[PDB]
């Protein structure tokens, strides 16, 4: 047989919406900083 | 060019002479208590006055061509004068086979068809194989059907890429119209009127009532519902021949919900199980049997080899057969299989308008069409090579 | 009169003997050949085709699906109806007391001979 | 969201995870952090669940 035509075209639909998604989760993830962050309060907290 | 077109199935007999003939006979004689002595052969049922209590003479079990002599005794007929004539000298035979006959028996056959018959080629070939000629005659684009043979006493699940019968990923599944009406006739006698001798009127029932319930769970709270509503409505007042001929379903008006009927009538049945037969049909392991339904059986035909191939093979879904003709059988079994096909694969089940005919349909179809003076064999050929060309083509 | 049932005292059950585990198979099976027999109320030879029939290769008996993957549901067997409850000794499914009173006086024990 | 038929993890790389609804069942590739969601939730096949993809 062969290969549907509509079948490809909507796996590269789908593959794009896929890569689109991690880029708007991976910017997303990492939008905002800490208030301190771990190296500041190391370097406050005491023995 | 004209051709005994044959489908000697069961219960069935699509026997025509590629000329508009499209006729069910019975493949099996009938022997009548109220008959006295007759065997009535094929359509002579139609000859009896009260076909109460017919002892069926059946030439296949599990469809499989047996005792020889009914279906000595219907072609004959079939073909005699009275119904096909005698017409035999080249009038060429094209003859269905259940998907995996069993050699010794179709091969007994491919000899008397020819050296005591006597007329061009038989080209047997499964009735499936038949019906995905005609299908692809009517679908070009399409590729793989099933023919979903739900039929008599069978019922498979079959690759078809091309008029190529796969023979690997065919799920023969199994209980059919037979069974379902086997069980009905139980059913419906242990829990009243132990009827169940009659058969052929349970079985008006079967196909007179019966329903593929589209919430099967949903259904039956309805059905099991006292008073009024609550689906039901059936009350089949089934006929004592005496008075009426066949039976028939009481319109919902005129059901005495007391079921006490002034009219002498026999007036019971009580529904439900309308609904219950097909579902076995769909839903198994309910009766006994570990088949799964052919819904399952479509999906898991489907994901066979050719991972390409799958999609167009639900796209091409064909339920045929007797059983199909059941109300929700094409929406059920829809239902079921895209709900089990891969989302972005499509799913296209479809039905063909007679189920019935259509292998029969194909089959002259096919006898028109060219390819099949070429390829064949007959007798001519047969005084050759035996047997071996026959299994040759086919 | 009397109640003329004493004289026949058929079941007297105080000797009971239930029949469990590999009857409650035979039962199923001869059920299932039931729903799968004919008319009476030629199978040897197609028994006998079909052992000519055996082999590994894509055949008849290597045609058959198998178990389901959807469970088993139950229904109970006296009006169809699904069924909560087993019957203790033969394992027949039925959903009221009153369809085990059925159940236990026609299809218990009896037929299983 | 669907009736999980199957899972199978991939030091897990990834887990694919099959889910099923009335109107067809699609694979999906799960990230293997989620994979501890699942063992956490003590999820099989044949249970409904809703992993929510962010």
């Amino acid at each position: 047989p062969f290969y549907l035509d509509s079948l490809e075209e909507k796996r590269k639909r789908q593959r794009s919406e896929r890569l689109e998604r991690i880029f708007q989760l991976s910017e997303a993830h990492g939008a905002l900083a800490p208030v301190y962050g771990t190296e500041v309060l190391d370097f406050c907290t005491l023995p | 060019m004209t051709t005994l077109v044959l489908d000697n199935g069961a219960y069935n007999a699509k026997i025509g002479y590629s000329h508009e003939n499209v006729s069910v006979i019975p493949n099996c004689q009938f022997r009548s208590k109220t008959a006295r002595l007759k065997t009535f052969t094929a359509n002579q049922i139609d000859e009896i006055k009260d076909p109460s209590g017919l002892f069926y003479i059946l030439p296949f079990q599990k469809g499989y061509l047996v005792n020889w002599d009914v279906q000595r005794q219907v072609w004959d007929y079939l073909f005699g004068k009275e119904m096909y004539q005698v017409d035999f000298l080249d009038t060429n035979i094209i003859i269905t086979e259940p998907y995996f006959n069993f050699t010794s028996i179709q091969e007994s056959m491919n000899e008397i068809l020819f050296e005591e018959y006597q007329f061009q080629a038989v080209l047997r070939v499964n009735a499936g194989a038949l019906s995905a000629h005609r299908y692809f005659r009517d679908n070009p684009s399409e590729l793989c059907c099933i023919i979903v043979d739900s039929g008599y006493s069978f019922t498979h699940i079959v690759p078809y890429c091309r008029s190529k019968k796969k023979k690997e990923a065919i799920i023969r599944i199994n209980v059919g119209g037979k069974l379902l009406t086997n069980h009905l006739k139980e059913i419906i006698s242990y829990r009243q009127l132990h009827v169940m001798d009659e058969t052929h009127v349970i079985n008006q029932v079967k196909e007179d009532v019966c329903y593929v319930s589209q919430d099967f769970y949903r259904d039956m709270d309805i059905a099991k519902l006292k008073g009024e509503e609550n689906t039901v409505m059936i009350d089949y007042v089934l006929p004592d021949f005496s008075t009426i001929k066949k039976g028939f379903c009481k319109p919902r008006e005129e059901m005495v919900l007391s079921g006490k009927y002034k009219s002498g009538e026999q007036i019971l049945r009580l529904a439900n199980e309308r609904f219950a037969v097909p579902e076995i049909l769909f839903n198994p392991s309910d009766i006994g049997i570990q088949e799964m339904g052919i819904p399952e059986a479509i999906v898991y035909s489907i994901q066979n080899l050719p991972e390409e191939m799958q999609p167009h093979f639900f796209k091409n879904i064909v339920l045929t057969g007797g059983n199909s003709l059941f109300p929700g059988f094409r929406d059920r079994v829809y239902s079921e299989v895209r709900c089990l096909t891969p989302t972005d694969y499509d799913v296209s089940v479809v039905l063909p308008e007679n189920p019935i005919t259509y292998a029969w349909e194909g089959g002259k179809l096919i006898s028109e069409n060219d390819d099949f003076e070429d390829m064949v064999v007959t007798r001519e050929d047969y005084e050759e090579n035996g047997h071996s060309v026959c299994e040759e083509k086919f | 009169m009397v109640e003329k049932k004493t004289s026949v005292r058929s079941q007297d059950p105080g000797q009971r003997r239930v029949l469990d585990r590999a009857a409650r198979q035979r039962r199923i099976n001869r059920q299932l050949e039931a729903l799968e027999n004919d008319n009476f109320q030629n199978f040897q030879a197609l028994l006998e085709e079909q052992n000519l029939s055996v082999a590994e290769g894509p055949n008849y008996l290597t045609a058959c699906a198998g178990p389901p993957s959807r469970p088993q549901r139950p229904f109970c067997a006296v009006c169809g109806f699904p069924s909560p409850y087993t019957c203790v000794s033969c394992g027949a499914r039925y959903c009221t007391v009153r369809c085990l009173g059925t159940h236990q006086e026609t299809r218990c024990l009896k037929w299983t001979v | 969201e669907g009736e999980v038929t199957e899972l199978t993890p991939c030091t897990i790389s990834h887990v694919i995870i099959g889910l099923k609804t009335a109107k067809g069942t699609k694979q999906l590739k799960l990230d293997p952090s989620i994979f501890e969601s699942l063992q956490k939730e003590r999820v099989e096949a044949g249970d409904v669940i809703y992993i929510e993809a962010n």
